[PDB]
DNA sequence: CTCAAGTACTTAGGCCGGT
DNA sequence: AGTACTTGAGC
RNA sequence: UUCCAGGCAU
C-alpha cells in the first residue's frame, strides 16, 4: 500500500505538467525503492548501499571511502555491473552483450 | 494471540520466546479498531507452505536473497502471523494487465 | 541520481527483471512484458456503458425472435435458431463477457476506458475491411463456432512467459487477462458479424495478425529497461517549466523518503 | 613411470580460416602447440593419442576482432621425471667431470663425485672415458642411474642422478 | 559449483525468436568475420560489403553461429542461428 | 571530445554494448598489462622478447595472462595500490550464483 | 593497445578482490629499496640516484632501461618500490575503524568482549554480513569495558563459568588528531585513581594488540583471514608508487617536472630519516616521538590532505597538494571522469543548421571533417579496387584516405611516404579511409537525458562547415540553431557500425517507450504550411502540381 | 592467447601459493598425478602409468592409426633394429619432425623395450595389475629388470612393505618368463 | 537511557585569460 | 547551503 | 600541464 501512494504520487508529480510517462517505467523505479524491504531512498545515503559490487557503488558519491570499506572488508566483486565493465574496458552484459556467439562447426560444414 | 488496552510491562513481553515451539503475538487495541487490509491500496497476500516456496524457488532458478522482501513488522505481516523465512504471495491488479503475481520473504 | 539508481537492471532471457544481485526487480517487465513502443490507447468497450447497452450489442440469443442473430448477417443463419447446443456456446461468450464487465470495473474503480495495450485492434480489422472489399450488404459465412471457438484459440498463442510448469504458466494468464478482456470485447459474435461483416477468410486474417502483432509487441530481452525507465522520468524532469508541494521540488521531496514533506495533507473520505 | 594425463588447450582461431576444413586445421595446430613441448607441470609432450576424437565444442567468437577460442579436450602420453624414479638409459657425452646418460627425451647427468671412487676417468680415452676394477664406461656403454634431482628449464627437464648406491650402474 | 553445464535443447525455455540485439549482433559479427577474408556461405550477388553478406546469410539461414542465452543464474539455452525465427 | 557520463547512459539504454567498450578502449584509452595468476595484481615483469615473465615475489612464472583495460583503470589500480588497497584481478570467477 | 606481442594467454576480469596489503607482500613485489628522498641527479649528474623514483622502478626519458623489461615508456607500466616506515603509523582512511576495533577489544590478550556466552552477541553473531554484523558487534561491546574471566554461562546464573583472562578494564577511547586515546578508572573516593587516567594509544601498542586478535575473531568482525587482517590497517612498510602514477612534467633539458606526488613521498621518507636516526642516535627519548606525528602526518596526508584536523600541508606557495583521495573523489576523479566517461578519438563537433532537404536519418558533414575523420577498412578483393584508388587517390581530394597499415604493425603515412603513389594494397591490410557518403555514425546533442539524444545517420558529405541535420530530429536532441554545437562519433568496427544502424539509426527511434508515442513529426515550416495547403479553399493549378508531382522521390509518376 | 596447457583439476589457487610439495618417488608426485586424477569424462579413475615397451606400443599405435586418418581425407613382426627404421619413417609422414623428442623417445623406448609385443605386455599386466600397488610401482616394476628382492625393493623403495620379498620374488621370476626373447 | 547538537557530503554538462 | 545520518549528554 | 578567474549555450 506504500508502493502504492509513491508511485500515486509520483504519477502526480509527471502529470502535473500534464506530461505522459508509460507506467511501466514509474513503476519501475517505485518498485526498485520498495523490493529491497522499506523505503529505500535514491540517494548515497539509500540506494547505493546495496550489497552491489564495490566498484560500482564507486562511481556515485562514496566513491574512495567505498573502496576503503572494499579492501577492509575485503569484498568481491561481480563484475556483473553496467558500471564494473566501463571501468574494465570489457563488453557489459547488455543487450548485444547478453549472451555469447558461437561457430558450430557442424552447419559450418552442411553450408558449403 | 493477544490484545492489550494501553501496553504492556517491559519486564513481562520479555518473556513471549519463553515457551517454544508455541509463539506469542502481542496486539493493541487501538491498532485492531479497523483492519488494514480492508484498505483501498493493501492488496491481498498468501502464505505458502515449504513446497508452495521451494517451488517458487525451482520455478525461477532464485536464491532467498534476490528474492524481495517484506518487514517483520510490516503491518500485514502479522495480520497473516509471518515468520522470518516465509514467503507471501501479493496480487494486485494491474494497469497494465488485469492482475499481477509477486512475491515477498520476511525479514 | 535515478540513473546510476537502475543502470543494472534489463529484462533477463527468462523475463525477470534483475540487476548485477539477480535479485528480482519486477517478475514480469511492465507487468506484463510488453516492449513499451508497440503501445495505443485502444477502448475497452466491455467496461462503460449501460447495462442496457451492453445487450443489445454483446446479447445473442438463438432461441428467440428478437434476440436472434437475423439471417441476413450470417449465412448458417435461420438454419441455427433453437439449436440449444450452440446457445451453450453463445452463452459462455455472453457469460464471460459478463465477467469481464465486472473485472475491468474492479481493476477501473474509475470506469475509465481507453488505455496502453499493444496490438491495435481497430486498424487490425480496419485493413481486414478494405482488404478484402467485405461488402456490408451480403451475408457472412461464419460459424457460431468459428467465431467463438477461433477466439479462444487466438488467446492460447498470445505468449509472453514460454514457461514449461505450472507456476510459470500460470504467471502467463496473468500477464495477459487485460487484452484478451480487450481481445473479447472486439472479437464477441454479434459485433464481429453485425458491426462489421466479416467474411470468414478476413476473419482469421485478423486472427493470425492479432496473434503474431503481439508476438512483436512482446519484451527483447537485453533491453536495459533501467537506464530506460530512469532517463524517461528524469527526462520530462527537465522540462518542467514550473497549495500544495508540486512538481520539480516535490519530486525531490520524493526520492529523498521525505521525512518531513512541506505540504502534507491527508484527504479522508 | 611414463603417463597419459587428460589435458585441454584454448586455441584461438582466424575467422580467416571459419571454413569446412577446419576442424582439419584445428587438431593440425592442436599438435603444433603441444607435440614436443614442455612443462615442469606435465613435463613432456609427446603424442597425442586418439587422433580421431579431439574434442573441439563450440567455441566461442570473441568481442572486437572476430576470431573464435576453441577449448579442445585431449590426452597423450607423457613423462616426468622424479627425484629417485631409478631409470636406465644410454651414455651420451662424458667428460673430466662426468658423463651426461639420456633416458628418454631427456638427459640426466652423473658427477665425477656421484659414482663409485674405485671408478677413475680416463683421459687419454678415444672416445673419452670413465674405468675402474672390472669396468669401462662410455660413449655408448648402457646405463642405470637414480634421479637424484630435477631441474626444470625451457621446454626441455634436466636432472642429476648417481650410480654410487647398490644395483646401479652398468648393465 | 554447477559443472552440470547448461539446458538441454529439450526443456528449452527462452523465446522462439530473435531478439533486436542478437541479429544486430549476429550481423555484426558475421560480417566483421566476413570482411576479415572468411568464407561466404551465400551466393554473393555482386555484394561487396560484408554487413550487406551477412544480412543476406541471415536471410538464407545460412549463418554458423550460435547464441548463447544466458540465464539469471548461469545456465543457459544453445540456439542456432537456423533455429530461431526473424520477426525483428 | 568528450563522451562523458550522459552519453554512456544513452548508449548503455540502447543496448549497444560493442560500440560503448569501443568508444572506452580502442577510442581513448586501452592498454594491455600482465597479471599473476595468484596475487591478482600487475606486478608481473614482463620482459615480452625473450618471454621471462617472473613477477617473484608471489614468485610465478608460468601462471600469467595478458589483460585489456583502460589505462586509466591500470592507473586507477595502482592509484588504490599506493594507498595500501589492493584490486585483486581474477581471469575467473569461483563465486558462482 | 599496449602494442608488440606477448604469449601472454589473455582474458577477461572475473572477479575483483578487494584485500589491503601485508607489509610484507609489498616487500615481496617491491623491487625498490628506496632510501634517498631526494629525485635523483647523481649529483647535478642528470640520470636517477638509485634512491627515489627509478631505483629500478619505471623510467623516464624515452629509454629501453626499465629492470631490463624495457619495453620502453609505452608497455612497461609502473614498478613498484617499498619503503620501510619508521614507526607503524594509522592508515588515515582506515582509522576510524582502527578506533571501532579498539572500543571491541580488550588490549593484553587481543580477544573480544562478548562470547556466545552473552546471548544479544550470538544474535549478532548470525547477522550474515560482514559489514552489518560489525555493526551490530561494535555497538555491543562499546559499552562493556572489563574484560571478564568469569560469566554466568548458559547454566543458573548461579553458577558463573570462565573463558579468556586478564580483566584489565578497557578505556573508553574517542578521536584526536592521528592518533587515539582512552581513560580508563578504578574507583572514585574508594582508593587511588579515582578520576580518569588518560594515556596516549601509541600506534605500536594498538597494532601489536590487533595482531594478537584472534584468528576467527577476525573472522567474527568484520575482516578476512587472507585478504585482510585488522593488523595491516596500520602500516608497517609503505608501497611505491612508480613514475607512470606521478610523472615527471620534464621542461625540455635539465629542467624540473616531478609531480606533486613525488613531492609527498620525498617528504615522507625526509620526516622518515629524521626519525630513526633519532633513536638509533641521542634519542632525548620524549622528544623523538613530537617528531613521529610529523611521519603520522604525511603518510596520512599523502593518503588524503581534506581532513578535519585541518592543516592542509599547504606545498609552499600555499598550493595544497592534492592527496591520492583527491585523483579519484567524484566528477574529474579518475572514476567518475576518466572511466565512466572518457575523450575519445574519431570525434567531431561543429555549429548545426537545419535543412529541409536531407532525409529524416542523413547528417550533412562538412568535406573538412569528411577528410580529418577516418575508418579502419580491411582490404578485402571486394573493395580491393575501389580501396587501392583511394588511397592513391590521396588524402586531401575528398572520395581517399590518408593511412594504410600493412599486418606488420607498421603505419605508412599517406600523407609523406615517399612511396604513397605506389602501393599494392594486400588483402588482410588495413586503410584507413575518408567517412565516406553513408557510413553510421553516432551523432548527439548534450546534455544527453534521453536514449534518442544520440542517434544514427547516413553521413551525406556536403560542402560548408555545418553540421546539417534534418529538421524532424530537430526536437529530439533539443536542438535550435542559435549558434548550438552538436557532437558526432565514428564507428570502428564492422559490428560496431553494425549495433548503430541496427539499434541507433533515427527511423527505429521514431516511436518513443518513454511514451509509447512517436517523439519527433511535422514541425515549423512544414507544419504551418501542410495545414494552409490543406484547407477546401485552397486549389492548385497544372503547371505546379506537377512541378509537385515530381519533388516526390517515389511518386509513381502517374498524375 | 597461447593458454599453454591446462589439466583437468582446478584447484582454488588463493593467494596463498606457498606449500608446493617436494617431488620423491616416496609416490609424492606433484598434484598432476595423484592416485585420484579426473578422466576428462569427469569421472575418477586411477592414475596412467606406462611402462618402457607398454609405452612404446601406446604411442607407435595411434601413431600409425594417425597415419589413416591422415589419408582418410586424402582422396576428399619385431626384430629390434629393423623397427627402429620402421618407426623412424612411420614418423617421417605423421609426426612432428622438429618434435626431436619424440623420435628420440621411440628410439630409447625400441631399444630399451622390454616386451615388445602386445599379448605379452597385457600378459605382464595382467600379472602386475593385482598388487595394490601404486600404478608407478606396477611400471617400474615392468620395465626395469630386477633379479633379487633386494635389487628390486631397493630400486623400487616405494615397495618394501607393500610386498613380501618371496611374493614379490615369485612375481619378479614370473617376468623374466614372460620376458619377450629379441 | 532518550534528547539536541555533533559531523560530514554533494551542488548538471559540454566548450572557450592571469601565473 | 541543506540536510542527513551520528555523536555526544545531562538525566 | 597546474592552479584560480571569467565567459558562452535564446
Ligand atoms: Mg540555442
Ligand atoms: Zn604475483
Ligand atoms: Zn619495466
Ligand atoms: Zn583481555
Amino acid at each position: 500500500a506504500g508502493r502504492a501512494a509513491l508511485y500515486k504520487e509520483v504519477y502526480n508529480v509527471i502529470a502535473s505538467d500534464g506530461s505522459y510517462v508509460n507506467y511501466r517505467h514509474m513503476a519501475l523505479l517505485v518498485d526498485v525503492m520498495t523490493t529491497q524491504g522499506g523505503l529505500t531512498s535514491v540517494t548515497r545515503h539509500g540506494f547505493n548501499r546495496s550489497n552491489t559490487g564495490a566498484l560500482m557503488r564507486c562511481s556515485f558519491e562514496e566513491t574512495v571511502e567505498i573502496l576503503f570499506e572494499a579492501g577492509a572488508s575485503a569484498e568481491l566483486d561481480d563484475c556483473r555491473g553496467v558500471s564494473e565493465n566501463v571501468i574494465l574496458g570489457q563488453m557489459a552484459p547488455i543487450g548485444t552483450g547478453a549472451f555469447d556467439v558461437m561457430i558450430d562447426e557442424e552447419s559450418l560444414v552442411k553450408y558449403m | 494471540i493477544f490484545v492489550y488496552q494501553n501496553n504492556i510491562t517491559p519486564s513481562a513481553m520479555k518473556l513471549v520466546p519463553s515457551i517454544p515451539p508455541a509463539t506469542i503475538e502481542t496486539f493493541n487495541e487501538a491498532a485492531l479498531v479497523v483492519n488494514i487490509t480492508h484498505h483501498e491500496l493493501v492488496p491481498k497476500h498468501i502464505r505458502l507452505s515449504s513446497d508452495e516456496k521451494r517451488e517458487l524457488l525451482k520455478r525461477y532458478r532464485l536464491k532467498e536473497s534476490q528474492l524481495p522482501r517484506i518487514q517483520r513488522a510490516d503491518p500485514v505481516a502479522l495480520y497473516l502471523g509471518l515468520k522470518r523465512g516465509e514467503v507471501v504471495k501479493i496480487i494486485r491488479k494491474s494497469e497494465t494487465s488485469g492482475r499481477y503475481a509477486s512475491y515477498r520473504i520476511c525479514m | 541520481r535515478l540513473v546510476k539508481a537502475l543502470e543494472d537492471i534489463m529484462v533477463h532471457y527468462d523475463n525477470t527483471t534483475r540487476n548485477s544481485l539477480g535479485n528480482v526487480i519486477q517478475f514480469i517487465y511492465g507487468e506484463d512484458g510488453m516492449d513499451a513502443a508497440h503501445i495505443e490507447k485502444q477502448s475497452l468497450d466491455t467496461i462503460g456503458g449501460s447495462d442496457a447497452a451492453f445487450e443489445k450489442r454483446y446479447r445473442v440469443d438463438l432461441l428467440n425472435t428478437d434476440h436472434t442473430l437475423d439471417p441476413s448477417l450470417l449465412e448458417s443463419g435461420s438454419e441455427i435458431l433453437g439449436d440449444l447446443k450452440l446457445q451453450v456456446l453463445l452463452d459462455e461468450e455472453y457469460k464471460q463477457l459478463v465477467k469481464d464487465r465486472k473485472f475491468l470495473r474492479e481493476v477501473f474503480v474509475d470506469g475509465e476506458a481507453n488505455w496502453p495495450l499493444p496490438v491495435n485492434i481497430r486498424r487490425i480489422i480496419q485493413n481486414a475491411q478494405q482488404t478484402f472489399h467485405i461488402d456490408h450488404t451480403k451475408p457472412s459465412d461464419l460459424t457460431i463456432k468459428d467465431i467463438v471457438l477461433g477466439v479462444k484459440d487466438l488467446q492460447e498463442n498470445l505468449l509472453v512467459l514460454r514457461g514449461k510448469n505450472e507456476i510459470i504458466q500460470n504467471a502467463q494468464r496473468d500477464a495477459v487477462t487485460l487484452f484478451c478482456c480487450l481481445l473479447r470485447s472486439r472479437l464477441a459474435t454479434r459485433r464481429v458479424l453485425q458491426e462489421y461483416r466479416l467474411t470468414k477468410q478476413a476473419f482469421d486474417w485478423v486472427l493470425s495478425n492479432i496473434e503474431a502483432q503481439f508476438l512483436r509487441s512482446v519484451v527483447h530481452p537485453g533491453e536495459m529497461v533501467g537506464v530506460l525507465a530512469a532517463q524517461s522520468i528524469g527526462e520530462p524532469a527537465t522540462q518542467m517549466t514550473l497549495k500544495v508541494t508540486s512538481g520539480v521540488p516535490r519530486l525531490k521531496e520524493i526520492l529523498n523518503v521525505a521525512k518531513n514533506m512541506k505540504t502534507p495533507s491527508l484527504t479522508v473520505y | 613411470m611414463f603417463f597419459i594425463k587428460d589435458l585441454s588447450l584454448n586455441i584461438t582461431l582466424h575467422p580467416s580460416f571459419f571454413g569446412p576444413r577446419m576442424k582439419q586445421y584445428l587438431k593440425t595446430k592442436l599438435l603444433e602447440e603441444v607435440e614436443g613441448s614442455c612443462t615442469g607441470k606435465f613435463g613432456y609432450i609427446l603424442c597425442v593419442l586418439d587422433y580421431d576424437n579431439i574434442d573441439i565444442q563450440r567455441g566461442r567468437i570473441l568481442p572486437t576482432d572476430g576470431s573464435a577460442e576453441f577449448n579442445v579436450k585431449y590426452r597423450a602420453v607423457v613423462f616426468k621425471p622424479f627425484k629417485g624414479e631409478v631409470v636406465d638409459g644410454t651414455v651420451v657425452s662424458c667428460s673430466q667431470h662426468g658423463f651426461e646418460v639420456q633416458v628418454g627425451p631427456m638427459k640426466v647427468f652423473v658427477t665425477k663425485h656421484l659414482m663409485p671412487q674405485d671408478l677413475t676417468f680416463n683421459a687419454g680415452s678415444n672416445p673419452p672415458s670413465y674405468q675402474s676394477s672390472e669396468d669401462v664406461i662410455t660413449i655408448k656403454s648402457r646405463i642405470r642411474v637414480k634421479i637424484e634431482g630435477c631441474i626444470s628449464q625451457v621446454s626441455s627437464i634436466h636432472a642429476i642422478g648417481s650410480i654410487k648406491e647398490d644395483y646401479l650402474g652398468a648393465i | 559449483t554447477l559443472k552440470e553445464k547448461a539446458i538441454p535443447k529439450d526443456q528449452r525455455a527462452t523465446t522462439p525468436y530473435m531478439t533486436k540485439y542478437e541479429r544486430a549482433r549476429i550481423l555484426g559479427t558475421r560480417a566483421l568475420q566476413i570482411s576479415m577474408n572468411a568464407p561466404v556461405f551465400v551466393d554473393l550477388e555482386g555484394e561487396t560489403d560484408p554487413l550487406r553478406i551477412a544480412m543476406k546469410e541471415l536471410a538464407e539461414k545460412k549463418i554458423p553461429l550460435v547464441i548463447r542465452r544466458y540465464l539469471p543464474d548461469g545456465s543457459f539455452e544453445d540456439w542456432s542461428v537456423e533455429e530461431l525465427i526473424v520477426d525483428l | 571530445l568528450r563522451f562523458g557520463e550522459m552519453e554512456r547512459d544513452c548508449m548503455i539504454a540502447h543496448g549497444a554494448a560493442s560500440f560503448l567498450k569501443e568508444r572506452l578502449m580502442e577510442a581513448s584509452d586501452a592498454f594491455r598489462v600482465h597479471i599473476c595468476g595468484i596475487c591478482g595484481l600487475m606486478t608481473v615483469i614482463a620482459k615480452l622478447n625473450h618471454n621471462q615473465f617472473e613477477c617473484k615475489g608471489c614468485d610465478n612464472k608460468i601462471d600469467i595472462y595478458q589483460i585489456h583495460i583502460p589505462y586509466a583503470a591500470k592507473l586507477l589500480f595502482q592509484e588504490l595500490m599506493a594507498m595500501n588497497i589492493t584490486p585483486r584481478l581474477y581471469t575467473d570467477r569461483s563465486r558462482d550464483f | 593497445v599496449g602494442q608488440q606481442y606477448s604469449s601472454a594467454p589473455l582474458r577477461t576480469v572475473k572477479e575483483v578482490q578487494f584485500g589491503l596489503f601485508s607489509p610484507e607482500e609489498v616487500r615481496a613485489i617491491s623491487v625498490a629499496k628506496i632510501r634517498f628522498p631526494e629525485t635523483m641527479d647523481e649529483t647535478q649528474t642528470r640520470a636517477k640516484i638509485g634512491g627515489l623514483n627509478d631505483p629500478r622502478l619505471g623510467s623516464i626519458d624515452r629509454n629501453l632501461k626499465c629492470q631490463t623489461c624495457q619495453e620502453g615508456m609505452n608497455e612497461c607500466p609502473g614498478h613498484f618500490g617499498h619503503i620501510d616506515l619508521a614507526k607503524p603509523v594509522f592508515h588515515v582512511g582506515f582509522i576510524a575503524k582502527i578506533k571501532k576495533v579498539c572500543e571491541c577489544v580488550c588490549m593484553h590478550c587481543g580477544k573480544l568482549l562478548l562470547d556466545e556466552h552473552n546471548e544479544l552477541m550470538r544474535q549478532a553473531l548470525a547477522i550474515k554480513d560482514s559489514k552489518k554484523r560489525f555493526a551490530a558487534i561494535w555497538t555491543l561491546c562499546k559499552t562493556k569495558m572489563v574484560c571478564e574471566t568469569d560469566v554466568p554461562s548458559e547454566d543458573d546464573p548461579t553458577q558463573l563459568v570462565s573463558r579468556g583472562g586478564c580483566g584489565n578494564t578497557q578505556p573508553t577511547i574517542r578521536k584526536d588528531g592521528l592518533k587515539l586515546v582512552g581513560s580508563w578508572k578504578k574507583d572514585r573516593a574508594t582508593g587511588d585513581a579515582d578520576e580518569p587516567e588518560l594515556r596516549v594509544l601509541s600506534t605500536e601498542e594498538i597494532l601489536n594488540i590487533f595482531k594478537h586478535i584472534s584468528v576467527k575473531d577476525f573472522t567474527s568482525l568484520g575482516f578476512n583471514e587472507v585478504f585482510s587482517r585488522p593488523e595491516w590497517m596500520i602500516l608497517t612498510c609503505l608501497p611505491v608508487p612508480p613514475p607512470p602514477v606521478r610523472p615527471s612534467i620534464s621542461f625540455n633539458e635539465s629542467q624540473r617536472g616531478e609531480d606533486d606526488l613525488t613531492f609527498k613521498l620525498a617528504d615522507i621518507l625526509k620526516a622518515n630519516i629524521s626519525l630513526e636516526t633519532l633513536e638509533h642516535n641521542g634519542a632525548p627519548h620524549h622528544a623523538i616521538e613530537e617528531a613521529e606525528s610529523l611521519l603520522q602526518f604525511h603518510v596520512a596526508t599523502y593518503m588524503d590532505n581534506d581532513i578535519a584536523g585541518q592543516p592542509q600541508a599547504l606545498q609552499k606557495s600555499g598550493r595544497p597538494v592534492k592527496s591520492i583521495r583527491a585523483r579519484l573523489k567524484g566528477k574529474e576523479g579518475r572514476i567518475r571522469g576518466n572511466l565512466m566517461g572518457k575523450r575519445v578519438d574519431f570525434s567531431a563537433r561543429t555549429v548545426i543548421s537545419g535543412d529541409p532537404n536531407l532525409e529524416l536519418d542523413q547528417v550533412g558533414v562538412p568535406k573538412s571533417i569528411a577528410k580529418t575523420l577516418t575508418y579502419p577498412e580491411v582490404v578485402t578483393p571486394y573493395n580491393i579496387d575501389r580501396l587501392t584508388q583511394l588511397v592513391r587517390n590521396g588524402p586531401n581530394e575528398h572520395p581517399g584516405a590518408k593511412y594504410v597499415i600493412r599486418d606488420s604493425g607498421d603505419r605508412i603515412d599517406l600523407r609523406y611516404s615517399k612511396r604513397a603513389g605506389d602501393i599494392q594494397l594486400q588483402y588482410g591490410w588495413k586503410v584507413e579511409r575518408h567517412i565516406m557518403d553513408n557510413d553510421p555514425v553516432l551523432f548527439n546533442r548534450q546534455p544527453s537525458l534521453h536514449k534518442m539524444s544520440m542517434m544514427a545517420h547516413r553521413v551525406k558529405v556536403i560542402p560548408y562547415s555545418t553540421f546539417r541535420l534534418n529538421l524532424s530530429v530537430t526536437s529530439p536532441y533539443n536542438a535550435d540553431f542559435d549558434g548550438d554545437e552538436m557532437n558526432l562519433h565514428v564507428p570502428q568496427s564492422e559490428e560496431t557500425r553494425a549495433e548503430l544502424s541496427q539499434l541507433c539509426a533515427v527511423p527505429l527511434q521514431i516511436v518513443s517507450p518513454q511514451s509509447n508515442k512517436p517523439c519527433m513529426g511535422i514541425v515549423q515550416d512544414t507544419l504551418c504550411g501542410i495545414r494552409k495547403l490543406t484547407l477546401r479553399d485552397t486549389f492548385i493549378e497544372l503547371d505546379q502540381v506537377l512541378n509537385m508531382l515530381y519533388w516526390v522521390p517515389d511518386w509513381d509518376g502517374v498524375i | 592467447m597461447n593458454v599453454s596447457t591446462s589439466t583437468f583439476q582446478t584447484r582454488r589457487r588463493r593467494l596463498k601459493k606457498v606449500e608446493e610439495e617436494e617431488n620423491a618417488a616416496t609416490l609424492q608426485l606433484g598434484q598432476e598425478f595423484q592416485l585420484k586424477q579426473i578422466n576428462h569424462q569427469g569421472e575418477e579413475e586411477e592414475l596412467i602409468a606406462l611402462n618402457l615397451s607398454e609405452a612404446r606400443l601406446v604411442i607407435k599405435e595411434a601413431l600409425v592409426e594417425r597415419r589413416r586418418a591422415f589419408k582418410r581425407s586424402q582422396k576428399k613382426s619385431e626384430t629390434r633394429e629393423k623397427e627402429l627404421e620402421s618407426i623412424d619413417v612411420l614418423l617421417e609422414q605423421t609426426t612432428g619432425g622438429n618434435n626431436k623428442d619424440l623420435k628420440n623417445t621411440m628410439q630409447y623406448l625400441t631399444n630399451f623395450s622390454r616386451f615388445r609385443d602386445q599379448e605379452t605386455v597385457g600378459a605382464v599386466i595382467q600379472l602386475l595389475k593385482s598388487t595394490g600397488l601404486h600404478p608407478f610401482e606396477v611400471a617400474q616394476l615392468g620395465s626395469l629388470a630386477c633379479d633379487t628382492a633386494d635389487e628390486a625393493k631397493t630400486l623400487i623403495p616405494s615397495l618394501n612393505n607393500k610386498i613380501s620379498d618371496d611374493e614379490l620374488e615369485r612375481i619378479l621370476k614370473e617376468l623374466s618368463n614372460l620376458e619377450t626373447l629379441y
